[PDB]
């Protein structure tokens, strides 16, 4: 709706900082997974003898 | 004036809420730094990757 967008423009920058907060959470989740699992530099393999 | 007061009050409350969450994160990082100063510097650590 165009009229609602025009009156939503008068409320300032609330959605910019809501988008910034959600983007920070989204980057933080990938950072959490990378710090937990990617702790080894090389990909070691088991020998065929078991 | 009441409309402007409500808008500016909402903006200030939003700022205080993000400041509180960032203060909690900074306090956790400072606790980690204090633990690393106690264990890394004042002694010798046997903890792996610490």
């Amino acid at each position: 709706s165009t009229e609602c967008s025009n009156l939503l423009l008068q409320y300032g920058s609330f959605c910019t900082q809501l988008k910034r907060a959600l983007t920070g959470i989204a980057v933080e989740q990938d950072k959490n997974t990378q710090e937990v699992f990617a702790q080894v530099k090389q990909i070691y393999k088991t020998p065929p003898i078991k | 004036i009441d409309r402007l007061i409500t808008g500016r009050l909402q903006s200030l409350q939003t700022y205080v809420t993000q400041q509180l969450i960032r203060a909690a994160e900074i306090r956790a990082s400072a606790n980690l730094a204090a633990t690393k100063m106690s264990e890394c510097v004042l002694g010798q650590s046997k903890r792996v990757d610490f």
